[PDB]
RNA sequence: GCCAGCGAAGUGAGUUCAAUGGCUGAGGUGAGGUACCCCGCAGGGGACCUCAUAACCCAAUUCAGACUACUCUCCUCCGCCCAUU
RNA sequence: AUAGGGCGGAGGGAAGCUCAUCAGUGGGGCCACGAGCUGAGUGCGUCCUGUCACUCCACUCCCAUGUCCCUUGGGAAGGUCUGAGA
């Protein structure tokens, strides 16, 4: 009976070393403060014993057996003088408690948590929910009539280039646009910024004679760009208060801002909002859950019957009306169906789709991060479907929150946030939500999603948010019950992550245009060459040594100039972001192989052909442009930014089909004959007592971006960084057309896109698979 | 990535030979091959069916690692002490073509010469055991590493006698100062049923040899590998 | 103001299982610092002394743990294939076999035990093929499930 | 306009909102392509044997997979049976996900036609019945 | 190009051998038989049968046989089907000399009934729409 | 003066009987040398060779700030004494 | 005057080498879709008949169970206080 006894011997090896490490976690060295999870860990916990829960304070107490001045002023008073500087947001006692907060070009915001969550922010983004807070984003409404509101902004899209939102008469009642500005129509290719754009107009008039809205969702650092061309295009012409508009907008309250003008011919009113209404980002697949169980819709039918004793009553008047009434039921059954809708992910392009709400504190959870599952019915086949072909809510579509005089009574009220939480102590319920309701916070908000990655054929689907536009009273206040759900949120850095991994680019200054762009990258210049001349010699590593001029992103004054000194000597700063000619880029650089005729398929259900004549025609009538690429990492590769990407010789090609797995060549180094300049320099300096170009900057960058290098260097990468979505190393940045049709033209053969790169802290080449995905 | 890969000198029986596959089979090993002890005593040539391992075993090598089964290969080991043996290998390299990896037992550093330069074998077999004099030199080991061949370092020092532990451990060091470790492979003879070690217990015991402190590790993975990698093209 | 240790694991692969029941802690440590002993001299003698101590050890099972610094791991981890002739009453002839060299980190140690014991108790099954100890792997599997 | 010039993005193909419970008692793989395939058997492998380590404990795992994802969905679960070695009972359950597109070019004549399409996927579970 | 394919609905299809039902087969890649196939499948209703479709697939065939049973399901609405999923040896002969290979490709067989699963299911789990 | 918490998976290190600053080779910077090459202003640059790269010290939930222990190093401010003109 | 040699003090929101191969180790990441669900074409059957055959036409080859990718002890991690994550 040996292999019997041996059974019940590998039996227990397989129980008690699974006890040991089981009990050994709950334990940890038999103490009770450190068995509380990490995110759940505060180390105030022997000063008061407040910080703990109940349940774990009746053992502490008997722990604790075994084991600076007051402040009496106005805070209010004090965040008013404060205001006077910053433009302080509502959620900013939030915020900057828990979050590293760095001053910016506009006013200071969170970036970083102070908890350890680089790696939680993307794991509560494709599994989990998330939501942000972005109220920077400015909104400028034109008032104004159908005829004039267009004309005065047909030669500012392109129509024959983008996305239209003129006369496109599907973005008008449905959804939503994005699509990027320009200048007036003599077509410089300039100015350029990006704006998520959107149409409303009544669907029971239908004809242009009605008011007819529209509003420019921008960046602060276009908000001197757009107002003052918009302005140029179109016409030349007690008790203790919050203070929720800004301060700098109520000190130029009299003189300037808000810049609310009329004009006399077109009619167009120019509606300056900087910050009059918040907006909060919320993505993730659970976000659509979060949105739908905490937020309820307001009931109509239980205000509206006899109850009449405060205003409001401009929701009593829409409640006299039974059209509203009605409707408001199929506003809140698509809003019930949305539970039905697993994901956000498949909904078409921007749909809007707004409601009234009663406030959701009314419910107010005890548990924090309560997290649940959808439930286990999933009846109503026939009304999803409904919503996922057409996807036409235009009766259920009804922004009531832009009226003018209706807005500002719902802020004109001036509810207490603190005097609600005590009635749930006055009260006392144990575990019921029973708020009185003769008269509610019966608000409308406004829901728009977006999808992510829609040009790329990577995911189809992974940015998937929705935005909740709410107005400037309602802050914090419908923040708090999402935070009690278990969202996790991120600041400037998860919104960073939050286009690099979707493979658009950055909209404060990541894109090269002429006024946005050159601010931010010397502001990016002046932050580096700060840590660069704080770091002392022997540290870091010398840059005239292994590269060129980085990771300072400026030659390219010079750099586009020089790639057309190359082939026509044998306007300026131009995006071609046009995807009609982008389909044809895609088609080149994309497909890269070879088996009957074409690339990865022999039907294709496209065009082939060679024709290098008309890539020429396409340099010639575009000169001097910039393209952002996409591109992949095989193996063993890490991009950092400002890394430079390196044309590939014909001996890289042949070493790399002999061998797989086969690591890049090395960098030759280039002499140094500035070093002889700089005791010159030193001892010069102690001559005088008794231009700083130290090791790397120098005013010369003329012959350098001509050949400088052993590898011929093309193009940069902004957003350097490894991918969590795909598992390797992912770069973004920015080539020219004249440097990829020089290297496409050399291969007609297979494979096309791998083209080393080089970073400037290295001197290794490591190759990529550039692919244009529009 | 295929480690552990060994060879065992070992005919008796088949209760002793299975017992050896079997431990080989429970540590990490996933190439076992038999060796054939032929020297100029006797003078037998049993090549066709030496002893058929695919005829005999029950069909299910099954290891607790990769859990694959164990490609079993016949190797062949020839003691030569005099020139006119091995003129012998020459012959029987065209009228049998089995024995798809060949090692030769060299004496002499004449005969050592023609071994690692003329002489047409995978790998190379040292061992020097009760007071054996061959000394090693530089020419004759810088060709054959140039050519891809092989020398084995065959051990039993911890059972059998502890005077038969200083020769294994001085006559390895004599050829480290020469050889560098460009292709040394340590695999160990098995006549008793446990005469064998663990897979990652040969990782320190190749630097118990000393001759690396990283590629001790790969004397036993990537040295083994080069063996059946440059055998192929000889049978063919 | 702490020692970084490291903890390999042994495994005695032999027949003849009477060898398996002669194991004891005072066994084991009068038998490994002998054997260094014996391999080398007097300086990895005391060396892996002032550190080495047992922690773990299943004589049914056949799994030793043991103790050896940073800077001294290299002498235990060497001497392990030269153990031979566990000298007893009888006629005994065991030998250590490695699974893998776990720096430290008990936790993560008891870990690779458990996927190697259930590796274990797979190939078990249709290479004995017994109806009495099948129900007996049907007993380890439902208890595991329970912890 | 769906001959000379037009966008065709593919929006998505919903599953369920199971996934945000599935991986806490079993365990589910969602088995992707153009990927490896020598990743995800070993993703497979490690998933089934973690006991109080990958969630809370290895119960069982299932494997979905549409229609191009399906013809190596199932060449995943029987390399598991020769691997695992073990009385693992393979079920299949098959049904009907449906895959709304949208293609729309960019001109202002021109209104987004929604095709419908559907595609199949399969359900392929994997129990741990004792031997 | 010569296969040779062994068969390894092994013991299933002993019930199954007394109600002789209409075999459905597709062997690698045919798009016309999709026309073919559901042909007979739809005649296989208004045909004095059985309740009994048996289906079969390998290699690439394995992704076409679920969309060939499930239009099946949308006009005869079953609402049980056994899918097994077994090894499948295929033993193909190439020319580069003639070189021979043996390659294991997975297999599937939905086997569409009504009547007959009754006393069946104790872990088979039909799928019942 | 006094009053407010949540047992629930997974920290760009995340261990908890307490993992991780590794080796070799090639550089950077800081000294020293040239029978070597190029540019021609006695000069300079490149190539090659030798050597230094540390001390203080250790993550146990994390972050900001103060304080303290520091030198392979760089920047600013100076003192004392020697020698020179 | 020559900060020429040697030494010492005070101060900074000073900083405390990098890169390539290989190895060890704790982890993390590693995307449900091929416009193939009445798909297309070829030759026969056939113009209504296909237990019709062929094309990895969309290469995904391979005894297929990671030779995949990234990171892994600091400026003060050390004490030891104040404050935040309600």
């Amino acid at each position: 009976k040996y292999i019997t006894a041996s059974t019940f011997a590998q039996a227990r090896a397989a129980e008690i070393s699974a006890m040991l490490k089981a009990v050994t976690q709950k334990s940890s060295n038999s103490l009770v403060f450190q068995t509380l999870p990490r995110h759940m860990r505060r180390r105030a916990m022997s000063h008061n014993v407040k910080r703990l829960p109940r349940r774990l304070q009746e053992i502490a107490q008997k722990e604790a057996e075994k084991a600076a001045r007051r402040c009496h002023m106005n805070r209010t008073l004090e965040f008013n003088r404060r205001q006077k500087k910053n433009i302080w947001l509502e959620t900013h006692i939030w915020h900057a408690k828990r979050f590293h907060m760095v001053k910016k070009w506009g006013y200071c915001l969170g970036e970083r948590p102070t908890v350890k969550s680089h790696r939680a922010c993307y794991r509560a983004m494709t599994n989990r929910c998330l939501l942000q807070d972005l109220s920077y984003y400015c909104c400028l409404e034109l008032k104004g009539k159908e005829e004039e509101i267009l004309k005065a902004l047909s030669g500012m899209c392109n129509i024959d280039t983008g996305l239209t939102f003129a006369a496109v008469h599907c973005l008008s009642g449905k959804r939503q646009g994005s699509l990027v500005l320009y200048r007036v129509n003599k077509y410089p290719r300039e100015m350029l910024g990006p704006v998520t754009f959107i149409w409303k107009s009544q669907r029971t008039p239908g004809d242009p004679s009605e008011s007819r809205q529209l509003w420019i969702w921008l960046h602060p650092t276009l908000k001197q760009d757009i107002l003052e061309e918009i302005k140029a295009a179109c016409q030349c012409v007690g008790e203790n208060a919050k203070p929720i508009k800004k301060i700098i907008g109520d000190g130029t309250r009299d003189p300037c801002l808000p810049y609310s003008w009329i004009s006399p011919t077109t009619g167009i009113i120019i509606s300056d909002l900087t910050m009059e209404m918040n907006r909060f980002r919320l993505i993730g697949p659970l976000s659509h859950s979060i949105l739908t169980e905490a937020i309820k819709a307001a009931s109509v039918h239980t205000v509206g019957e006899d109850t009449e004793e405060t205003p409001h009553r401009w929701w009593i008047e829409t409640c006299k009306k039974p059209d509203s009434v009605s409707l408001h039921c199929r506003q809140e059954a698509i809003f019930e169906l949305l539970g039905g809708i697993t994901s956000p992910a498949e909904i078409p392009a921007g749909t809007i789709l707004g409601l009234t709400v009663g406030d959701p504190r009314i419910n107010l959870p005890q548990k924090k991060s309560k997290a649940l599952p959808n439930p286990e019915k999933c009846q109503d086949n026939e009304k999803v479907r409904q919503l996922l072909l057409e996807g036409v809510p235009v009766e259920c579509t009804h922004s009531f929150i832009w009226n003018q005089d209706i807005c500002k009574s719902v802020t004109e009220n001036k509810i207490s946030d603190q005097d609600l939480n005590r009635m749930r102590s006055e009260l006392l319920v144990p575990g019921s939500q029973l708020i009185l309701g003769p008269h509610e916070s019966k608000i409308p908000i406004l829901l728009i999603q977006q999808p992510g990655k829609v040009t790329g054929e990577d995911r189809l689907g992974w940015g998937s948010g929705w935005d909740v536009l709410l107005p400037k009273g309602w802050g914090m206040a419908f923040w708090i019950p999402f935070i009690y759900r278990g969202v996790r949120v991120g600041g400037l850095k998860e919104s960073a992550v939050h286009s690099q991994y979707k493979r658009s680019p950055n909209v404060p200054g990541d894109f090269p245009d002429c006024p946005a762009g050159m601010l931010f990258a010397e502001e990016q210049a002046k932050n580096l060459l700060e840590k660069y001349k704080r770091r002392p010699p022997a540290k870091r590593p010398n840059y005239v040594k292994l590269g060129t001029l980085a990771p300072f992103c400026c030659p390219w004054e010079q750099l586009t100039q020089d790639w057309e000194s190359r082939v026509q000597a044998y306007s300026h700063l131009c995006v071609l972001r046009s995807r009609k000619l982008l389909k044809q880029l895609s088609a080149w650089c994309g497909p890269s192989s070879e088996d009957s005729r074409g690339g990865r398929r022999a039907p294709g259900r496209g065009q082939q052909g060679l024709t290098r004549e008309a890539c020429l025609s396409i340099l010639g009538h575009f000169p001097r442009a910039l393209v952002w690429v996409s591109l992949s990492l095989l193996s063993k590769g890490s991009p950092e930014p400002h890394t430079m990407i390196c044309v590939p010789a014909k001996e890289d090609f042949l070493q790399l089909h002999e061998d797989w797995h086969y690591c890049g060549p090395q960098e030759s180094k280039h002499s140094d004959p500035f070093r002889s300049k700089i005791l010159k320099q030193k001892e010069k300096k102690k001559r005088e007592k008794r231009e700083a170009l130290t090791l790397g900057l120098w005013s010369g960058p003329l012959p350098r971006v001509t050949l400088h290098c052993s590898r011929t260097l093309l193009g940069f990468v902004t957003q350097g960084d490894f991918s969590m979505a795909v598992g390797c190393g992912e770069a973004l940045g920015f080539v020219s057309l004249t440097g990829l049709l020089d290297m496409l033209s050399s291969q007609p053969a297979a494979q096309r896109g791998l083209v080393l790169l080089r970073p400037p802290a290295s001197l290794q080449y490591r190759f990529a698979r550039i692919a244009i995905e529009v | 990535a295929v480690f552990a890969d060994l060879d065992l000198r070992a005919g008796s029986d088949l209760k002793a030979l299975r017992g050896l596959v079997e431990t080989a089979a429970h540590l990490g090993y996933s190439v076992v091959a038999i060796n054939h002890i032929v020297d100029f005593k006797e003078k037998k040539q049993e090549i066709e069916k030496p002893v058929a391992v695919s005829e005999l075993f029950t069909t299910l090598p099954i290891v607790q690692g990769k859990s694959r089964p164990i490609k079993i290969l016949t190797r062949l080991t020839i003691i030569v002490s005099d020139p006119s043996h091995c003129n012998v290998l020459r012959a029987t390299s065209s009228r049998a073509r089995l024995y798809d990896v060949v090692a030769v037992f060299p004496k002499t550093e004449k005969l050592f010469h023609i071994a690692c330069t003329h002489l047409d074998v995978d790998l190379v077999c040292i061992t020097v055991t009760e007071k054996l004099p061959f000394y090693f030199k530089r020419p004759p080991i810088n060709v054959a590493i140039d050519r891809g061949l092989a020398f084995e370092l065959v051990y039993s020092p911890a059972i059998k006698d502890s005077t038969m532990r200083r020769y294994t451990i001085s006559s390895a060091l004599n050829l480290m100062q020469i050889c560098k470790g460009k292709n040394v492979i340590i695999s160990s003879a098995a006549e008793r049923p446990l005469e064998i070690r663990g897979p990652y217990d040969v990782a320190n015991l190749g630097l118990l040899f000393g001759l690396s402190e990283s590629d001790a590790k790969a004397a036993v993975s990537t040295n083994c590998r080069a063996a059946l990698l440059h055998g192929e093209t000889r049978k063919t | 103001v702490r020692f970084k240790h490291r903890y390999l694991l042994c495994e005695l692969v032999s027949d003849d299982p009477r060898c398996r029941l002669s194991l004891d802690d005072r066994v084991l440590s009068s038998l490994v610092r002998d054997t260094i002993a014996r391999v080398h001299g007097t300086f990895g003698a005391a060396a892996c002394s002032i550190g080495f101590a047992v922690r773990y050890l299943n004589a049914y099972t056949g799994i030793v743990l043991l103790r050896c610094r940073k800077e001294f791991y290299q002498l235990v981890w060497s001497a392990l294939p030269f153990i031979t002739y566990l000298e007893n009453k009888g006629h005994r002839y065991p030998c250590f076999f490695n699974t893998l060299h776990v720096g430290g980190t008990i936790r993560t140690c008891q870990k690779f035990l458990i996927q190697y014991n259930r590796r274990q108790l797979l190939i078990l099954l249709q290479n004995c093929t017994d109806e009495g100890e099948r129900e007996a792997i049907q007993k380890s599997v439902t208890r595991s499930c329970l912890l | 306009g769906a001959v000379e010039a037009e966008l065709d993005p593919v929006e998505y193909t919903l599953r369920k909102r199971l996934p945000s419970r599935l991986p806490r008692r079993p365990n589910d793989i969602y088995v992707n392509m153009k990927t490896d395939f020598k990743a995800q058997l070993a993703r497979c492998q490690k998933l089934l044997d973690g006991g109080a380590r990958g969630q809370n404990a290895c119960s069982e795992i299932y494997i979905h997979g549409l229609g191009l994802a399906i013809n190596r969905a199932i060449n995943i679960a029987l390399q598991l049976q020769a691997g695992s070695f073990g009385s693992l009972q393979v079920a299949a359950n098959t049904s009907t996900v449906e895959l709304v597109d949208e293609l729309e070019p960019e001109t202002d004549t021109r209104e987004p036609l929604t095709r419908i399409r559907n595609n199949s996927a399969i359900h392929i579970r994997v129990f741990r019945v004792t031997p | 190009m010569e296969n040779f394919r062994k068969v390894r609905g092994g013991p299933g299809s002993g019930p199954f051998a007394d109600l002789a039902p209409g075999a459905v087969h597709m062997r690698v890649k045919e798009g016309s038989k999709i026309r073919n196939l559901m042909a007979f499948a739809t005649a296989s209703m208004a045909q004095p049968a059985t309740r009994a479709i048996v289906f079969s697939g390998c290699g690439r065939a394995t992704t076409k046989t679920v969309t060939c049973a499930e239009i099946l399901k949308r006009r005869l609405a079953g609402l049980h089907q056994v899918t097994r999923l077994r090894y499948r040896s295929v033993r193909e002969v190439w020319q580069s000399a003639s070189l021979s290979v043996l390659k294991n490709v997975p297999g599937l067989a939905i086997l569409l009934s009504k009547d007959a699963l009754d006393p069946r299911q104790p872990g088979y789990q039909p799928p019942n729409p």
